[PDB]
This record gives C-alpha cells, structure tokens and sequence, in this order.
C-alpha cells in the first residue's frame, strides 16, 4: 500500500486560480489512489486557541501525565497492541459483500459519475480529478476494510453508508472545488449578467421582506433572462452575507442587508 | 469473461491467436505472419487486463515493461560459460519467445535507445550480434500486442491524432491494427458495468466457506501424482493448437476481388482516419482473411473471411462500427 | 552514493549536511542557487533527517543541524512599499521553516 | 581581427557565365607555371630576408592613414605596414619604398570597396 | 587498422538506407568523400590517408510523415543545403492517391500472393548473369569527347541560368544552378554514351541526360 504527501504548486492551494493551474499530477497516477485529501487552513480562532493550547500541553509535559489514564482506562490501546490485532484480522477475516450492499453501491456510483458530467459541461474543461471503475472498486475495498475491524464474515450497508461518506469527504470534495469565479470562457456572458441580476433583484426587493425561487425564476425567465447557471448565483449573493438568505427548507428568499 | 465489452479487440487477439501463413519468397525473404495490435486510451480502460489473460491463454507467452526493460535484455546478452570457460550468448525476450507473443506495457514510457532495437525485430525478425567475437543472426519471430497512453492522460478528439500519440511514424507505421478507446460517461453504460463489476467481486471459490481468507500456498502439497453457450478455456487450447497444426488455407480468386475493392474505396475518401492508410492495408487484409478462414478449419480463403477482414479494418480505422 | 574501490559493494558517503551534525550550515548567496539543490535541505531543514533508497540501500540518516542563510532581495534592494512575498522567489513552504 | 576578409560574389552574368564555362569544358575537352620553384623561393625569402623601413614609406603611411581618416581603426595602420613589409619580401629587397606602400594601400582599399 | 564502409567499397555503390536518423559523425565522411574522396584515419599516431573512390545511393524519409505543403525543400528534410548540392540527382516520390492506381497496384501485388510467380506480361526479364556481363563490360569501356559536342553545353547552361535568376519562386525548384551542375551533366552523359555507345559522344545523349535531370527536377511538384 502506498501513502503519499505532497504541496501544491505555489506553496498554497490559491484557491483563486483553477484547480488545473495547481496540481501537477497527470491523470495517469491520480486514478490509482483510493482517496485523495487535500488540505486547507481557516484560519479560525477558536481553533487556533484549541491548538495552541493542545501544543503548549505537549512542550510543557502535560501531555503524558494525561494519556497513560486513557491508554489504561478503555478508550486507547498501545502501539504493540493494535499491531497484533492489526495482523491478526488480516490473517483470520476476510469478509464479503451482500445484495444489498451492492445495490446501494451501484446508484452511488451512478450519483457520482453524473455530477462529474455537468460539472464538466459547466465548465467546458475536462476534470483534474477523474472518476472511473477504480473509484467503484475502492468504495467496496472502503466497506470490506470497514467490515474487517469488526471479525465479521459478510459486509452491510451499515459499513457501505460509512465508506460512501469517507468517499464524499475525500475525493468528491476535492473534485468539487466549486471555484466562485474565473474570468474564463465558461459563463462569458455571466460575467455581466450577474451583476445585471443583482441590481435587478437589489431594485426590486427592498431590505426586508422575502420572495420565491419559483417567482424568481417564472417572471425573470418570460422576459427570457434565464441563465441555467443562477443557482449558484443565489448562493454567491448569500456569500456577501447581506445580499440572500434562504429559509423555510429553502423555499424562501430573504433580503437581509445591503 | 471478466471483461465487459471491448468485443472488436477480443476478436482481434483471437484473430491474433491463429497466426497467418508465412510465405517464403526469392532474394531471401518472408512475407511476416503475424498480427501485431497497439491499444491507446484513457486510465482505467482494461488495457492491461487484456494482456494478462493473453500471458495465461497462449502456449507462449513473454511480459515486458517499458521502463524496467533494455535493449541488451530484450536482444542477447554476451556472458561466460562457468562449467567449460568459454564466451557465449544468452537470450533476450524478443528471441525467448520465437514463434510465441510478447506483451509490453507502457510502452510509450520506453527510452528511444531502448526503442530502436524493437523496430529491427518489427522489422527484420531478426538480431544481428556483432560483440565480443561473436558474429551471429539470431531468428526472433514473435506477435506484439502493446498498451499505451496519450501524450496527455486522456485523448483529446479537438486536436490531430499524431499529437496525441507521442510515438514515432516509423514505429507507428509496423503495427497492423491501432485501436484508440475512450470512457464516455452515459448513465445506462455506467448503470450496467457497475452491476456487472459488483457481480464479479461476490465470487466464492469451492470448499471455501463466506469470511475465509484465501490459502493461496497448497500447504507445500504441489502434486498428488508425479508424471448463448461459452466454451471453457482448455477446450480453446485445444481448438488453437489444431487449427494452427493442421490447416494451411491458400488465397483465392473472389476474395482478392473483395479485398481490392475494399482497398480502392478505402484509398480515395476524404474521412479523416486515426492513421495514415498505405499499400500496407492490403497486406493487413490478406492476413485477417488467411486468419479467418484458419478460424473455420478450411483449406481455401473465402468471400466471407474478406468481408469479416475489411469490417474489422473499417472498425479500426474509422470507428464506423 | 558510491562504489567501495575495496568492496564494491555501494555504499553511503557524507555531505555538508551530515558534516554538520549538531553543529551549524551555512549558505551564502541561497536565492542565487537552482530550486532542485534548494529543495534537497525541506527533510533536513524539519525532520532533521536525511532518507536514501538508492542502488539497493535503503536507510534514514540523522542531520540535527541549523541553517542560517544570507539573501539578496529581487532587484538586490528592498522595497520598503511592498509586501515581503513580492520582493523574494521563496514560496511558503520554505519560508515556514 | 582579420587582417583581409574577401566577399566572394556570383551574381547571373551573360559574359562571366560563358566564359568561365567555356574554359571549365575545354579543361574536360582532352588534347608561365613553375613548378617547384615557388617552394624554394618562399623558403629563401623566409629564412633569409629581413626587410627595413625607411622615411620614404613614412610620409606615405602618414598622409594615407590621415586620408583614410578623413571609420578606419589603428588596426588598419598595422595592417598596411605588414601588407607593405611582406610585398617588400617579394621583388627581393632588403628594405621597402613607395611601390610597396603603394600596392599595400591599394590591397587594403579594394578589400574596403567589398 | 579497421576501415569503414565508405572506404571497403571502391568503384562500387554504398546504400545508405533511413540517411535522415544517421547521425553528424557520419556527415563529416559523408561530406569529405564528395570532396575529395580519401578518407583521413583515427588519430592513433598513424596519419594515413585511405582511398575511397564510390558511389553514393541514399534513402530519405521526410520530416514528421508525408510531403507538406510547406513550400521549401529545405523544411521537409533536416539535410542541409550544402549536403543535398553535393547530390548528383534529387528524386521526390510522393504518394498520391488516384483511383486508378490503387486498383492496378492491389491487382499487382494480390497476383504474387495468390500465385508466387511474378504477372505474366510481354515484358520479358533479362537473365541477372547477362544484366552482371553487360554492366561490368560497360564499366571497363572509356568513353572520349569532341569539342563541338561540349559547345552546345554551354549554351544549355546559360538558359538554365537565365531561367533560374527568375526561376526563385515561392514553391518549386531547389535554390539556384551551380557549375556543379554543368559538371553533373557531363558526369550523367558518360554514363549514357558507355551504355551503347563507344568514342565520341553523340548530341542526342546530353539531351536524354538532360531530359532526365529535368524530369527529376520536375519530381518537386510530383
Ligand atoms: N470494462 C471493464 N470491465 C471490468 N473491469 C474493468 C473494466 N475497465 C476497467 N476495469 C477495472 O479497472 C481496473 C484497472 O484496469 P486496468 O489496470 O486494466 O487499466 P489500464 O487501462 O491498464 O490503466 P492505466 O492507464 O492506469 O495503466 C481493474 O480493477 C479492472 O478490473
Ligand atoms: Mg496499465
């Protein structure tokens, strides 16, 4: 098995530039990893006191006057210790899938696969991360490494829901980087409709009271400005954390500020 | 089996399976039998399962890698005889596997040094030795069946093909059938390969119970005693070995009528091909059709083997189908 | 790495980093230098560890060493009216360390 | 650095192109030149002779590098002083006049014409 | 003393088949045995100098595949200029398609698999040992010339030159006419006159030399 880590280019992701400009990885050896993570800082404040306190228990040697209590208690094991269960599952088990797994994995991977296709045609150029029969073939590694742990003979869709979830945080989230603008030929028109639609919804919807996506879209599209690509645009607005909200299981459109 | 379409290529190893018939002419030389295939596409297209199986099928079989191979380790290797003292030759892959297949992948991941010898045998069937006091000709008469990617990682339809490919015309140009595959994405394929993968990977071997791991080790028991229908494996065997023993069909009137025709109308047409055609398309067909007709057990070519020749061509070239 | 004139077997030989062990590397003019010699010291500069697998030798050295290096910035001079990342070619991950 | 660069030109010449292949055929076409002589007297002059300046070629040079300064470098001087000493060599002589100079000057000037 | 190949056949041919992927080592010898045709040796303190009197037949393949309508000679091969001047004759066979051709090229080449003997024809083939006699005894002949068989020549050339000065197109011919040229017609009319002929040369052979080096001229657009 092979673990490998390494920086984009530039240093950071840049997550102003496309994800073509920044992984130099072919799709010849990005098709044989199972999953792929790619890593950001949030620069948060809570976390970065959550961490700084973790690092200074370490230094000032308060990190083990704590962990030997857990690794007794019941919620850690040692290094030796899950080593030995580590090779004793892997020479006893070896478990299996059953009919109903496989019909959950099928229409998942169906699922998966047709996103990529409007992703692609979305933004007229081919993804840098693909999806094909190995990103099926590790789904079902993912439920039979899951199902392993446990000493059991056959694999269920309680192991196929936590392998799908894996998959959808790892590899699915990095396809999906979602870039909010690039200026390229993709939405060329775009370019000037959105800010044509913001100041016609801007105009038309004061700072309080709401509207509808289903009047939104029937009386702005009989005038035929209709896009196929305003959903994000909505989400966008929101990102300006005055311009949208969405409420009432999103059914409904708030004004919030300016 | 294992396999869910791809059923043109399978018919071209088959085809390949049951070599043409060599002729021997003046001016010491021979018209080569065999067919050699070079498969492009994309990643995860089951280019290199089809190799595997072709090591396990055929009677002779050699596996090569592109960048973990040498032209002195795919030629002859000068070496030293221990037991008597003398300097001899030892062989390479290529004259391993006379009268036998040799399997290569990523094959365009070769060094050009190690490129060149590989076109003298596509050529020639021939090495020429000329080391260390030992002048000799060896005779290599072997079929290639080689995977490869694009330049980039996937085939590009917007740009010519000759940029897709990053290998040579004159490499290019000693491989009888070129075979570009690419993944489409469509719900209905994606819908039935997936049924058909989640199916195989619930396969159970005999006297083996559900959560048993695999004892692939015999317990150091090698032997006991020491010395629509699908057919099994061996019965192929069986069938291959015979037809290539015991059948020698001769080339007649009425199919060299279909076989120029196909030719001319292939010639002169304005489609833009994957490959340049040349006066080498004919010899292609004389040999799919000697194949056929070796496939039908029977001693003369006939109508239908040219017209099964030209459809498998046409199927290459233009993608028609 | 290297052929044992004696042995001939190949063996490991040392270097600055290694020369340095517990002691101190020092690298002048270091933005004046090609990026794949530059890159060679991000395991050494961290882990403070050197890892070869080369020729069948696969091992883990040990370099507990410090650098401090002298530049120059782009241009040879500092513009004071612009921000650090616009007057160096180093990116981040060298930065940080 | 050169002391004499020589353009050599074939430009499409009724006249030149007849007579030079007239004369390339009739060396084809089967029906004043010494032979060793020129070795021995390039030798004697080499081994033997060492010519001198005197003020004759003097006020030549002078007035004919002034004039030609009238873009010439001071490599052009040297140049014509070498030209002038080794003509001197030839038409055995010990010692250089004005015909040297003179041939010299009118070498390096029909070189500045190309 | 080991000597090349250039070297071991004197008076005789050297096939120098793919001549685009052969290397500049081999250029040097290349372009010496034009000039002068005797080969300097290695400088393992022997300081010889080895006849190499031969005929050179080479083989090209143009740049990335076919013939392009990129106008220059000179793009479609890598060989210099100076190098193909040297050539006595230039041939270009390019590979058209033409519906009549194939058809009659497929019948030709489908006869020898289906029989092994060659297509009958009223063509008759000469016996390869008499083809041996004629050639060699040809070779030993020696040719001689006339002074008013060479004064045509120079009138050919001057038109030739005249028509080259404008002849400098956009797409066909090879540069301008040299005097190697001239040597070349002379050198291929030898050749011609030692087929049947004997003595003086006749006026009709420089016109057949120069119909051929026209029609290998004419191959560019061909
Ligand atoms: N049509 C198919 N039917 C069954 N399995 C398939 C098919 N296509 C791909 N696979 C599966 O995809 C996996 C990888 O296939 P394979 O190694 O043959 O690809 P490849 O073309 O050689 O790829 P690469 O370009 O990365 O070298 C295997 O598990 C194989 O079973
Ligand atoms: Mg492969």
């Amino acid at each position: 098995s092979v673990l490998a880590a390494a920086n984009p280019i530039y240093g950071r992701y840049d997550d102003l530039k496309s994800p073509g400009d920044n992984i130099d990885f072919q799709t010849t050896i990005l098709s044989r990893f199972d999953m792929i993570f790619i890593v950001k800082d949030d620069h948060n404040e809570e976390r970065d006191i959550s961490i700084a306190n973790h690092v200074i228990n370490i230094h000032t040697g308060n990190a083990n006057a704590m962990q030997n209590q857990q690794e007794e208690n019941g919620s850690e094991i040692s290094i030796e210790k899950m080593k030995r269960y580590i090779t004793y599952c892997r020479l006893k088990c070896a478990p299996r899938l059953s009919p109903q797994a496989a019909e959950k994995l099928s229409s998942n991977f169906v699922t998966i696969r047709k996103q990529l296709l409007i992703n692609e045609l979305e933004s007229t150029e081919r993804s840098s991360i693909p999806i094909t029969i190995r990103q099926l073939e590790a789904i079902i590694r993912i439920t039979e490494s899951l199902a392993k742990l446990e000493l059991s003979p056959i694999a269920q869709e309680r192991h196929v829901d936590e392998a799908i979830r894996l998959f959808q945080a790892s590899t699915m989230d990095a396809a999906s980087q979602d870039p909010i603008g690039g200026l390229n030929q993709a939405s060329g028109t775009s370019l000037s409709e959105i800010r044509r639609f913001e100041q016609e919804l801007k105009r038309r919807l004061p700072i309080g009271w709401s509207t509808s996506y289903q009047t939104l879209r029937r009386e702005f599209v009989d005038t035929h400005r209709f896009s196929q690509l305003a959903l994000d645009k909505a989400l966008y607005a929101l990102e300006k954390h005055e311009t949208i909200q969405l409420r009432h299981q999103g059914q409904n459109i708030y004004r919030s500020g300016v | 089996p294992s396999i869910y379409g791809h059923d043109h290529i399978k018919k071209a190893i088959l085809l390949m399976l049951m070599g043409g018939v060599e002729k021997n002419l003046e001016n010491g030389s021979h018209l080569r039998g065999d067919i050699n295939i070079l498969m492009v596409g994309d990643p995860s297209t089951a280019k290199s399962q089809l190799l595997r199986f072709v090591l396990n099928t055929a009677s002779l079989a050699i596996a090569t890698t592109g960048r973990g191979s040498s032209g002195v380790g795919l030629t002859a290797a000068v070496t030293t005889d221990r037991e008597t003292g003398e300097r001899r030759l030892e062989a390479g892959a290529m004259v391993l596997a006379d009268r036998g297949v040799v399997c290569i992948d990523e094959f365009d991941k070769m060094t050009d040094v190690d490129r060149v010898a590989i076109h003298e045998v596509m050529e020639q069937q021939t090495v020429t030795i000329a080391k260390a006091g030992i002048h000799t000709t060896l005779n290599a008469r072997c079929s290639v069946i080689a995977a490869a990617n694009p330049v980039f990682g996937q085939y590009d339809v917007n740009r010519d093909p000759h940029q897709n490919i990053a290998l040579p015309d004159s490499l290019l140009s000693r491989f009888d059938l070129l075979f570009v595959v690419t993944d489409d994405i469509n719900e209905i394929r994606d819908r039935s390969i997936s049924e058909h993968v989640l199916r195989t990977h619930r396969y159970l071997p005999p006297g083996y119970l559900e959560g048993e791991p695999v004892r692939e080790r015999l317990n150091l028991s090698l032997a006991v005693g020491e010395d629509p229908k699908l057919v099994t494996i061996p019965f192929l065997r069986k069938y291959v070995q015979y037809a290539k023993e015991r059948v020698i069909p001769q080339l007649t009137q009425e199919a060299i009528n279909v076989i120029v025709k196909n030719y001319t109308d292939l010639r002169n047409d304005d489609n833009t091909k994957k490959s340049p055609i040349t006066a080498r398309t004919l010899e292609t067909l004389i040999r799919l059709a000697t194949a056929h007709a070796k496939v039908r057990l029977s001693k003369t070519v006939n109508k239908v083997d040219a017209k099964v020749a030209a459809n498998l061509l046409r199927f290459a070239l233009l993608g028609e189908d | 790495v290297r052929k044992d004139p004696i042995t001939k077997e190949w063996t490991l030989e040392g270097g600055a980093l290694v020369l340095a062990d517990k002691g101190v590397c020092l690298i002048d003019e270091f933005d004046k230098m090609n990026d794949q010699d530059r890159t060679s010291i991000h395991e050494a500069m961290e882990q403070q560890s050197i890892s070869i697998s080369k020729a069948g030798i696969v091992t883990t050295l040990q370099a507990r060493c410090s650098i401090i290096a002298a530049a120059n910035p782009n241009g040879g001079r500092y513009n004071s009216t612009l921000p650090l990342a616009q007057n160096v070619s180093l990116t981040e991950p060298i930065l940080s360390r | 650095r050169f002391d004499l660069v020589y353009l050599v030109l074939d430009k499409v010449d009724e006249k030149n192109d007849r007579e030079l292949a007239k004369h390339l055929t009739n060396l084809y076409l089967e029906d004043v030149l010494p032979v060793e002589f020129l070795t021995m007297y390039i030798s004697y002059a080499k081994e033997h002779i060492h010519p001198i300046i005197t003020e004759a070629a003097k006020t030549e040079l002078v007035r004919a590098y002034v004039g030609m300064r009238k873009t010439a470098t001071t490599r052009q001087l040297e140049s014509m002083i070498r030209l002038a000493e080794a003509h001197a060599k030839m038409k055995l002589k010990n010692v250089v006049e004005l015909e040297d100079v003179q041939e010299a000057v009118r070498l390096i000037r029909s070189a500045i014409k190309d | 003393l080991e000597g090349g190949a250039l070297v071991l056949a004197d008076n005789g041919i050297c096939c120098i088949d793919e001549f685009d992927k052969m290397d500049e080592s081999d250029r040097t010898a290349i372009h010496e045995v034009m000039e002068q045709q005797t080969i300097s040796i290695s400088k393992a303190g022997i300081n010889t100098t080895l006849n190499a009197r031969t005929s050179i037949l080479a083989a090209a393949n143009p740049l990335y595949g076919r013939y392009n309508p990129r106008l220059s000679p000179l793009d479609n091969i890598n060989l210099p200029a100076a190098l193909l001047s040297r050539f006595d004759i230039l041939f270009l066979m390019l590979d058209i398609p033409s519906r009549d051709d194939d058809e009659k090229l497929a019948e030709h080449v489908t006869y020898v698999h289906m029989h092994n003997k060659q297509p009958d024809l009223d063509f008759t083939p000469v016996e390869p040992s008499k083809m041996r006699e004629y050639i060699a005894y040809a070779k030993t002949k020696r040719p001689v010339m006339s002074e008013a068989v060479n004064d045509y020549v120079v009138q050919a050339y001057i038109r030739l030159r005249q028509d080259s000065k404008r002849e400098m197109d956009s797409k066909f011919s090879f540069g301008q006419a040299t005097p190697r040229t001239l040597l070349g017609i002379i050198r291929l009319s030898q050749a011609l006159a030692k087929l049947r002929l004997a003595d003086m040369v006749d006026i009709d052979d420089v016109e057949e030399a120069l119909r051929l080096v026209r029609v290998s001229k004419e191959s560019l657009y061909q």
